[PDB]
Formats: structure tokens, sequence, C-alpha cells
RNA sequence: CCGGGCACUCUAACGGGACUGCCCGCGAAAGCGGGAGGAAGGAGGGGACGACGUCUGGUCAGCAUGGCCCUUACGGCCUGGGCGACACACGUGCUACAAUGCCCACUACAAAGCGAUGCCACCCGGCAACGGGGAGCUAAUCGCAAAAAGGUGGGCCCAGUUCGGAUUGGGGUCUGCAACCCGACCCCAUGAAGCCGGAAUCGCUAGUAAUCGCGGAUCAGCCAUGCCGCGGUGAAUACG
């Protein structure tokens, strides 16, 4: 069971409270960023990659 | 005390006693069995009895493997029988000079 | 497992975003999905031609899909029957302004993502897969690259035991920041199982 | 007429300026035995001049901003420091030597992952 | 709790059964999957069978036990010790 | 101490306010 | 550590008697960094010392100081299969660093209630060759002589 | 035994010596010398008759206390563990009733640890 | 005749705001110099691994650097090249008065 | 605060700067010790960065993918319950056992961040949680915001206490369709263990350890004492 579950985190739900942000690209529900819509994979994964606007490597 | 993980098995009350049974050969050495831990598990061709116990002199860290589980726990403990002589009277051996 | 993504660690250094656009908080998600969406399509379809690099720019209101490729041609078509044939397919998810260029990729035996999507494609083909590595390694070489490493991972051959094979000649300073080094990675899907494709190609230093 | 220097440390900056007269300090809008009233390391930031024997000949305009009250003070022991030697350029001698024309680096370092502040590691049990 | 400001919550379609039994010179059991529902005074001598997950656990309902919610009378974990 | 929620320095450490902390 | 000696960090004289020693003592005084405090309660025994006993503060301090240097130690070594106490000349460093130590550690068993009055009272008792600190030191040396038998094996 | 039924503490201030009843805290402790106008710092050995029977009088017709307090809570906690509600269920095995985890600690409710 | 300039790479933030304060100075006549406002720092920190491993992790930042710039005596004969600029992609402008 | 100004502080982009470059000496050399200049000295402090490989290590439950297995069900929707259970046992933490402390009142000194069904000034109601008004800020402008330890003064007087804040009774707030299981917070009352911890064992070499507060991601709310960051105060010791 995963794929009809990201199908129905997309249907808007009976209540607003049974809103969850879901990953816009591999459907994780776990660690799932608002800025990106993104899980902590694919934001390493996409940024390692280049396809994040100003997004880099951050050191000090 | 002594505890006991059976690692994606099941096991039986019986089966735990069995292991603190044959775990109280170490008792032998009249030295402290600090927290001992035992894992069970089982790898495609047979199963694997780790331990990982604290004495006042070191530590003993020991795999057991075999087809046979009972088997398996015994070699656990002959490995672990040696390592615990081996903490208790090496520091006999250099007495002279 | 313990290696830096070579590109990812060179963001503005040696390297260069490939989708390059301002945008606040409350717009950053939507366009980024466009770009990946749009993408989606593109690595499929170009796929044939010899894609390398999808460049992005957007203002508002529009964006501009530079393409890298080995076959321009095979984008454009006859006249430019393909080309327009995109930007229609393509207006349609972006829902805007999507021009569409294409560009030539000077030599495709220099781009790591194309020497890479070879490999896999041989490997796919049942080709002697040691022996493939090293024609790929002396293709870029041959092709005046300073260094090359290819790598290939998993059931090699199709046997049981999964493997690593790879080859290397020149330099490939993984450590220096100053070195150009591009990297392709492509996914060798066979009857058995999956096999990850690698290519490093070192450029220079700058 | 009027002589200025600039103060830094940890993360306090001051802007020291020495005015001739008999001695009077002002930080931040107050006297300074006022504004670091019951600090014990409050004297020693007005140290560089009793290096100079500078105690009562000048009056103090200073202002303070970040940091601590600390790092602050010693911001104006730097400051200070610095605006005598524009003062006078033969001042290193008797303020070089006695470390005060100069400015510690010495920082907060950073919290990394892994551990629980810059360097305290968690604790665990190896067995 | 609830904010006094709102209301004290029931279902509204449990409390329906209740009022519709009450005219009629109630009662029948009442099976409901509402533990969330607060008891009400009009509820009082009735008996409502109260969903734990499992089973509905047959409950009557007191003068003393009002202010409470049905959740409170049928519990959802079954335990005896150890030993 | 820092759990005692009566007085300020254990509003503090909860990061509330009220007659013991107030605004 | 292994590859070379240590540094002795140099402390800046404190503010009221430009001593680098006393500076020693405040920091062993102190806890959870907080120095104020610190120096507050070794200079509010300053007074108590001056107030009880009239003379130099930093004089009665020192003369503490040099009534806890323990001029020798034992430091244990394994010799064969039994653990010595060898006797031991203790560095100057070391000598202050345990005078230092001593002194707070015996002035906070003191029963005294407020941390000034104990940390006075003790520097006042050892500035005679009294007081729970002085003792340590003395039972430390007793223990050096007691085993000058194997004062040979030293390092 | 004095006010309110305990004999409370001399020697300590009136404001503190009051917490030593079963009912009067610090809030209340406020609350009384102040009705009352009392000196809350005045040590109980200081009170004089009139300010006792005072400082008696509001405090045992305000509030419910020692004898009679314990008395409700236990018929509180008696009539929860009547109804059979599950705050009541937890009084009847002396298990924790706001939800607090049971399977470590729980100590102050359970009692000191029962080895097996 | 405010210009603020946002965008995430500094390198065309600054030489957009150099392709204004030059224009503009020329087409007459005051153009107060080109602030560095300070950046605003969003912050990104990952696992590595995709499954435990929690104490490793990566360090990501985005940066929406800012710059602000005032042609001060507009005259309506800089605020018509202007119309048409050449600012490039990454880079957003705001014109308030 | 208005006028005026970029001096200064700052903010942020580009540079300069340190190289054993110079001196003394030991060196075949490479370097080593010592000196001056200097903000910084011998990698200046921290970061990013992890070789061929190892652990048939970890992850088919982030994703992908070979093969095997399910197909009115091993798929799909829902209400409710569970993941929060509790004779016990271990790991990581928080708060403590008090006077270098606890409480109250007054009074200073940060950094990094976040914030247009968001951050909320200020006013009013309530002891309070909070509620009703309502200005400002696409934010170096307006806001969260008070930093806390500290400083001043006063209370406490060595007691299981003005230490400690667990447990429970009663009453409220708020989010939320809904707080029984199973939320956080406020108020009254209750006021447990705990008097510094056996065998054993962890961290830390300098702005570090210790101690103090602030922010953020996730997020309606929150079980965060967790995590990633930020500054304040600021040690001890290294013979070997
Ligand atoms: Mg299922
Ligand atoms: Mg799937
Ligand atoms: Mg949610
Ligand atoms: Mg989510
Ligand atoms: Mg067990
Ligand atoms: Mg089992
Ligand atoms: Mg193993
Ligand atoms: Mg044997
Ligand atoms: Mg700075
Ligand atoms: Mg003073
Ligand atoms: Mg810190
Ligand atoms: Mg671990
Ligand atoms: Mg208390
Ligand atoms: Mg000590
Ligand atoms: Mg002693
Ligand atoms: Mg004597
Ligand atoms: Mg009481
Ligand atoms: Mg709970
Ligand atoms: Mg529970
Ligand atoms: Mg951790
Ligand atoms: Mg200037
Ligand atoms: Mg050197
Ligand atoms: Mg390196
Ligand atoms: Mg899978
Ligand atoms: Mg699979
Ligand atoms: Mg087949
Ligand atoms: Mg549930
Ligand atoms: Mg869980
Ligand atoms: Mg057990
Ligand atoms: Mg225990
Ligand atoms: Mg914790
Ligand atoms: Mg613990
Ligand atoms: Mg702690
Ligand atoms: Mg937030
Ligand atoms: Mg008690
Ligand atoms: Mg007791
Ligand atoms: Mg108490
Ligand atoms: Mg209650
Ligand atoms: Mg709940
Ligand atoms: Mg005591
Ligand atoms: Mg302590
Ligand atoms: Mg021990
Ligand atoms: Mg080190
Ligand atoms: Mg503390
Ligand atoms: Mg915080
Ligand atoms: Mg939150
Ligand atoms: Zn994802």
């Amino acid at each position: 069971a995963r794929k009809a579950l990201i199908e129905k985190a997309k249907r808007t739900p009976k209540f607003k409270v049974r809103a969850y942000t879901r990953c816009v690209r591999c459907g994780r529900a776990r660690s799932v960023y608002r800025f990106f819509g993104l899980c902590r994979i694919c934001l390493r994964e996409l940024a390692h990659k280049g396809q994040l606007p100003g997004v880099r490597k951050a050191s000090w | 005390t002594m505890n006991i993980t059976s690692k994606q098995m099941e096991i039986t009350p019986a089966i735990r006693q069995h292991v603190a049974d044959r775990l109280a050969k170490l008792e032998k050495w009249q030295t402290h069995l600090i927290n001992p831990h035992i894992i069970l598990s089982k790898e495609p061709q047979g199963f694997v009895a780790d331990a990982t116990i604290n004495t006042p002199n070191g530590v003993l860290v020991a795999s057991g493997k075999h087809e046979d589980m009972y088997t398996a726990i015994n070699e656990l403990i002959n490995k672990l029988e040696r390592q615990l002589n081996k903490l208790q009277h090496k520091g006999e051996a250099r007495r002279a000079a | 497992g313990n290696k830096i993504h070579p590109i990812g660690f060179r963001l503005g250094i040696t390297r260069d975003w490939e989708s390059r656009w301002y945008a606040g908080k409350k717009q950053y998600r939507h366009l980024l999905l466009e770009d990946q969406r749009i993408r989606g399509l593109l690595e499929k379809e170009l796929y044939s031609a010899g894609l390398a690099r999808v460049d992005i720019e957007r203002a508002a209101d529009n964006v501009a899909v530079t393409v890298h490729v080995a076959k321009p041609g095979v984008v454009i078509g006859r006249g430019g029957e393909r080309i327009r044939v995109l930007r229609e397919e393509l207006a349609k998810l972006t829902g805007k302004n999507v021009a569409l260029n294409v560009q030539e990729v000077q030599n495709p035996n220099l781009s790591a993502p194309l020497v890479a999507q070879r490999v896999a494609e041989q490997i796919e083909r049942r080709f002697a897969v040691r022996r493939a590595i090293k024609q790929a390694v002396q293709r870029v070489m041959e092709s005046g690259a300073k260094g090359a490493k290819v790598i290939v991972s998993g059931r090699i051959g199709g046997a049981e035991q999964a493997r690593t094979e790879w080859a290397a000649q020149g330099r490939v300073p993984l450590h220096t920041l100053r070195a150009n080094i591009d990297y392709g990675f492509a996914l060798a899907r066979t009857t058995y199982g999956v096999l990850g494709v690698k290519a490093y190609i070192f450029l220079g230093e700058v | 007429e009027q002589y200025y220097g600039t103060g830094r440390r940890k993360e306090a900056v001051a802007r020291v300026f020495l005015r001739p007269g008999n001695g009077k300090v002002t930080v931040n809008g107050q006297d300074f035995n006022e504004y670091f009233q019951g600090l014990v390391r409050a004297v020693a930031a007005l140290e560089p001049l009793r290096a100079v024997d500078a105690l009562g000949h000048f009056d103090a305009y200073i202002t303070v901003r970040g940091g601590g009250k600390s790092g602050q003070i010693d911001a104006i022991k730097l400051g200070i420091a610095r605006a005598l030697v524009q003062y006078n350029p033969d001042y290193r001698a008797k303020l070089k030597p006695l470390g005060f024309l100069t400015r510690d680096a010495r920082v907060v370092e950073r919290k990394k992952y892994g551990k629980h502040k810059a360097r305290r590691a968690p604790q665990y049990s190896k067995r | 709790p609830r904010s006094l400001k709102k209301g004290v919550f029931v279902d509204d379609h449990l409390l329906e059964k209740v009022l519709e039994l009450n005219a009629k010179g109630e009662k029948r059991l009442i099976k409901t999957w509402s533990r969330r529902s607060t008891i009400v005074p009009e509820m009082v001598g009735h008996t409502i069978a109260v969903y734990n997950g499992k089973q509905h656990v047959p409950v009557y309902i007191t003068e003393n036990m009002v202010g409470h919610k049905l959740g409170e009378f049928a519990p959802t974990r079954t335990y005896r010790g150890h030993g | 101490g820092k759990g005692d929620r009566r007085t300020r320095r254990g509003k503090i450490w909860r990061g509330t306010y009220g007659k013991y902390r107030p605004r | 550590a292994r590859r070379r000696r240590a540094e002795v960090r140099q402390l800046q004289p404190d503010l009221v008697y430009g001593d680098v020693l006393v500076t020693a003592f405040i920091n062993k005084i102190m806890r959870d960094g907080k120095k104020n405090l610190a120096a507050r309660i070794f200079y509010d025994a300053c007074k108590i010392i001056q107030e009880k006993t009239g003379q130099e503060p930093l004089k009665v301090f020192k003369q503490a100081v040099e009534n806890v240097k323990p001029r020798m130690e034992v430091r244990s070594r394994r010799v064969g299969g039994a653990n010595y106490q060898v006797p031991m000349e203790v560095s100057p460093r070391r000598q202050q660093s345990l005078a230092l130590r001593w002194l707070v550690q015996a002035a906070n068993q003191r029963p005294e209630r407020r941390a000034a009055v104990r940390i006075a009272h003790e520097l006042m008792d050892a500035a005679e060759g009294k007081g729970g600190a002085v003792k340590k030191k003395e039972d430390v040396e007793r223990m050096a002589e007691a085993n000058r038998a194997y004062a040979h094996y030293r390092w | 035994a004095r006010i309110a039924g305990v004999e409370i503490p001399r020697n300590k201030r009136v404001d503190v010596a009051l917490t030593y009843i079963y009912g009067i805290g610090k809030a209340r402790a406020k609350e009384a010398l102040e009705k009352t106008g009392i000196n809350p710092a005045t040590r109980v050995k200081d009170l004089t008759e009139a300010e006792v029977v005072r400082l008696r009088e509001y405090v045992e017709n305000t509030w419910k206390l020692e004898g009679e307090l314990r008395a409700e809570v236990a018929a509180n906690i008696k009539r929860l563990m009547d109804i059979g509600c599950y705050r009541g269920l937890r009084h009847r095995r002396g298990l924790p009733v706001r939800g607090q985890r049971t399977r470590t600690n729980a100590r102050t409710r359970k009692g000191p640890r029962k080895t097996v | 005749i405010r210009i603020k300039l946002r965008g995430f790479d500094h390198k065309t933030l600054d030489a957009s705001a150099q392709k204004i304060v030059e224009a503009a100075r020329r087409s007459g006549a005051q153009v107060s110099g080109p602030i560095p406002l300070p950046t605003r720092v969003r912050r990104f920190t990952v696992i590595r691994g995709p499954f435990k491993h929690k104490d490793s992790r990566e360090h990501f930042e985005l940066r929406t650097h800012n710059r602000l710039v005032d042609i001060i005596n507009p005259n309506r004969k800089t605020i018509e090249q202007l119309m048409t600029l050449d600012l490039p992609t990454g880079v957003e402008i705001e014109i308030k008065t």
C-alpha cells in the first residue's frame, strides 16, 4: 500500500487536519520539506545534481 | 541483568532459559559478568549467536555459527571461555622479571 | 560508500546549475516541479539524440529550455518538424511561453553523461563489460581528455555474485577543486537486474 | 584634538574616542563605573594607558555594541590601545610587548553534527 | 479540556438517536463508534454499545457519569498482569 | 529549579508565561 | 602528550593585587565559568582575613600556599607483580597546582556556611600550619618518606 | 493544634508556616495575610492573639482543609473507581492516570522495583 | 526612484547592479551607489544516508542576496532606456518610488 | 528625532596579507630551535573534502531494479482501536539532591534565524493560559524580542527545607470535525523519590570542558528534556 497513498494525499480531504505533505518526487511522507516539496533524500539528490537553483554545499 | 535478543526470529522462554544456563559456565571464573547480551539470528547457512559482555578486566565479544542452533550457542560459549580465561590470567605472565 | 558527488562538490566553482532562476518562497517548489516534469519527458524523448545537459532559464511567464545534444538534427527534425512538435507538447505542461533551443556538443567523447550511456548501451547489448569499459576510456583519452575513469557495478556478465569493475587512464583528481571533471551516470537494465555505470572525464584544471 | 581607535572582541565592537582632559569615561551614554558596575574584569580595560601614564590625561567617549560585557571590556582595552598609538607612533614600545596592540581571534567554535557541542561527543556504551 | 466557549460535543448523529428514543418512550440498544461523544443527561438510563476497536461494549449510563466521554467506559487494552 | 512550573526559572525553561512569569 | 611537552598557560594578573598566583586560585574556585562570583568570593575573604587578623591578605594567602606545597609525593608503578608507591619529587608547577586545589577542596569541607568565610578561614589556618589542607600535604609527604626504600625506581 | 488543626511551625514566618497545612500553599499564604492585614514576615512566635484568631478564622471558613479536603479527594477517586471510567481503573491498579508511559519509569505510582 | 535587486548568484546580482548605476548615471544625473543589504540565508541539513546513520549530515544553503540602488535625479530620459534592460535570467528587480 | 554627513560602526562584493620571506645558530640537505617585524608564524583557528579496499556491514520500508509470491485480495475505501500496553531488563537524556544555592522585585550586555488564512507592536478584559480591539512589516524599515547566567537590593538560615517538582484531586485556555484511550499550556491544592550514587563507565587539550540562554527545520497543535545551528560567561591539566 503506497501508490494508493500517494494519490490519497493529492485529494482534498474531508477535514483540513488530515492534510499532510508528501514528496512530489518519490512519495515519501517523512522528512518532507515545505520549501521544496521534497524529502531529505531527493533534496540531496537533486541538489547534488545541480537542479536546485542557488542551492549549494554549505561549509563554514 | 542478562538480556537476550532474537533478531528476526521467535524463541520460547525455554530457549532463553537454555542460553542463561549455558552462559552460567562463565560463572566458573568468579568474575563479574556485567550486562551480558546475547543476540540470536539466522543466516541462510545456519544460526548466528552473538554476545557482548564486560568484566572488571575487559570485554568479551564472540560469534558462533552452525546449522544447529544449540551448537552455535555452544561454539559461542567456547569462544567466550577462552577469551575470559585470557583476561583473567594474561597479567600473570610477566611477573618475572 | 564514501565519495561525494563530484558535480555537487563543484557547484559554483567549476560547474553551473542546470536550472538558473531566482524565485521567492511561495513559488520555488512550483517552478522546481516544472523543471523536473520538463526534464522527465525530455530525457525520455531526446535520449535517441544523445542528450547531455538541459539548461533551464526563467524570467516571468516564459522559460528557455536550452538543450545540449550530440545529434542535433534528431531533435530539430526535417526543417523543424520535430523541434516545433516539442514546443507544442511542451506548452501543454508549461502552460506558458516555453522557448526551446538546441545546442551542439563539441566532442561527445568528452562528455561524461554520453560515454556513460554508451557503456550502459553496450552492456545491455550483452557486450564483454571489462573490455567495453577499457574501450570507453580509450575513446575519451583519444579525444584529448587529460584523464578518465569508468565504473560498472552489479551482476556483471550476469553472475550471481555482484562485482564492481572499473578502469582509468591519466589523471582523475577527485579531491582537486580547480580540476574540471565531468561526471555522468547511466543505468543498464538487463534481464537479470540493474547495472550502474559511472563515467569520469578530466578536461583540465582552471 | 581628537583620537579614535577600533576595538573588537568575540562579538563586541567598541569605538573609543580619546580627548585630552582629566579622566572621565563614557560607555554608551553612561559612566564607566555605572555601565560595568560590579564587574571585576572592568578595570582591565583602562590598562593600556597605565602602560604609558595616561591615567588622567585623556577623557573617554566610547561606544559599545555586540557580544557581552567582558568582550566589550576587552574590545575597549584594544580600542584605546590603538588610539594612543595614533596619538604617538613611539607607543608601540611599552604597548606592543605588553600584548595590548593586538586582537585575539579566540572565538566560539562552531557546533558540529554528531557532537552535542563543538567537540563534546555523545555518550555511548561500547558494551 | 474542550473550550467552554465552544459547545459540549456530541457527534449529532449519535445524539439524534437519543432524542428519537426519549420521545418514543425509550429505549433500544444503541451501537456506536463514538468514544469522542460526551455523555449528556438525555442519555442517562440508556445503555449504549461502545466500540473499543474490537467489540461494542454495552454500558449503562447513570446520574454520576455525565461529564465524561463514552470511550472512558469501553477500555481498549485487554490486560490481566504478568506472571 | 528549572523543573518547577510555579517559578520564573521554570517558565523560562518551558518557554511560557503566566502569574509566576508575566509578559 | 606523546609528541612534545605541553606549554604552561600564562595567566593574566588579577586586578586587585596584580598577582598571577591569585588568578589561578580564583579559577580553582570558579564553578561553571562564574568568574565574577569566583573573584568576589576570594576578595570577600581577603576582607575577612584583614578584619579577623590585621595584616596583609596577599601575605597570608601566599604563606598558606607555601604551607600546602608538597615537597615529595608517592607515584605508583607496577614492578613485576606488585604495585609500588614510588617516592617522587614534585615539580614547582605541580606543587602550586596541588596547593591551590587542596586549599579550595579542604575549605569547602568546612562547616562555615558562606563560601568566602570558608576560603578566608582555611587560608588563615593554613598560613599558620593548620587545617585539612596542610594535613593533606603532610600526609602525602609522610607517604613519600615511608617508602624511601623504593626511591631507586625513580624515573 | 492551633490553625487549622496543625500546630504550624513557630520560628518561621507566617506565610511559610501556613503552607504546613493541607490545603494552603504559597498562593493562599499571600491571600490569608492580605485579608487579615498581617505582615507575612512576622514569625508565628510573634503573632498577637488577636492576629492568631483573625488568621485562624478566615483560613477555616473560606477553604476546605486538612480532614475534609482529604475526604473529598478520596471520594472523587472513589467514584471514579466506581463508575468504572478509565481514570478509575488506573486508580484500581495503582497505575498512572495522566497518559504517561509505563514501559519504563512510573515508579512514583508503581513503587520501588518488583524483581522477577 | 528605488530599484531593488534580489538573486541567488551574487556575480549576476552585482554585474546587474553595475549595469544600472552605470546606465542611469550617464543618462543623468544622480545615482546613489549599490548598497549590499545583508544576505538572508536559508539552510538545509539532511542525513547523508537514506536509512539510519543519524550522526552523518550534509549542509546545504540557499543564499538570497540583496542589492539596493537609488537613481536620485530621475529624468525621464533615464526612465526610458531602463524599460528595455538586459538583466540576466537569475535576477529579480523591484522598482518603487 | 528633523537638518546634514559616510567619518566611524556595520552590511557585502572585490582585493592585500604569511612565504620558513629576514636575522642568529644546528644541519649534507630537507628541516629543527631561537629572534624581529606583524592583526596573524611556521598548516593561524574551525569547515568542506574520505585512497585501493574491509566488514557476503546498512537500506527491496525513500527510490530504482532481477526472480519468487497475492489478484472480489497479500490490491482499494472507511469508522474505531493499536503503534502510547507494563511483573521486569539495558542504552541515551532532562531535572535534581541545595547557601559558589533557592525565591522575589528592580537593571544591563548577544548572535544567528524566522515571519502576508504569517510575525504581531500598542490598548482593554482576565491572577494567568488566553481572549476582544487594532497599528506596522512583500520586511538592515515592522514584528517574534524578554536574551539568561550577570549587576543592585531584599527574603531564606542548613532543616527533605522558600532544596527537589514527581504524583494526584479540582477548575480553565487553545489547536483541532474530534483531545476517552492519547495533546500542549495556565491556576488552586497535593508536594514523592532524591542527603551526590556498587561493580563498572563516558566526554573533553582553549574560547575547549563546564555553565547560561536564543533560533530553526518538522509543524493545526504537540508529548522537543531530541536534533541542526547561534552567541554569553569561561576554567583545570598534560611529567611522561
Ligand atoms: Mg493491507
Ligand atoms: Mg512504487
Ligand atoms: Mg499533518
Ligand atoms: Mg510530511
Ligand atoms: Mg531479554
Ligand atoms: Mg522471541
Ligand atoms: Mg557481527
Ligand atoms: Mg570447555
Ligand atoms: Mg562578522
Ligand atoms: Mg568597579
Ligand atoms: Mg557555546
Ligand atoms: Mg551508536
Ligand atoms: Mg521548589
Ligand atoms: Mg578542584
Ligand atoms: Mg584535601
Ligand atoms: Mg600540624
Ligand atoms: Mg500545605
Ligand atoms: Mg503523555
Ligand atoms: Mg501510555
Ligand atoms: Mg544523536
Ligand atoms: Mg567609505
Ligand atoms: Mg616548527
Ligand atoms: Mg585535502
Ligand atoms: Mg523496492
Ligand atoms: Mg524487489
Ligand atoms: Mg523466467
Ligand atoms: Mg491511534
Ligand atoms: Mg514508537
Ligand atoms: Mg526479563
Ligand atoms: Mg536500573
Ligand atoms: Mg531526554
Ligand atoms: Mg541515564
Ligand atoms: Mg544534566
Ligand atoms: Mg518556526
Ligand atoms: Mg517532604
Ligand atoms: Mg528519605
Ligand atoms: Mg519544598
Ligand atoms: Mg485533574
Ligand atoms: Mg488525545
Ligand atoms: Mg543538607
Ligand atoms: Mg552539582
Ligand atoms: Mg571502578
Ligand atoms: Mg586534541
Ligand atoms: Mg544550574
Ligand atoms: Mg531552544
Ligand atoms: Mg512547532
Ligand atoms: Zn523524495
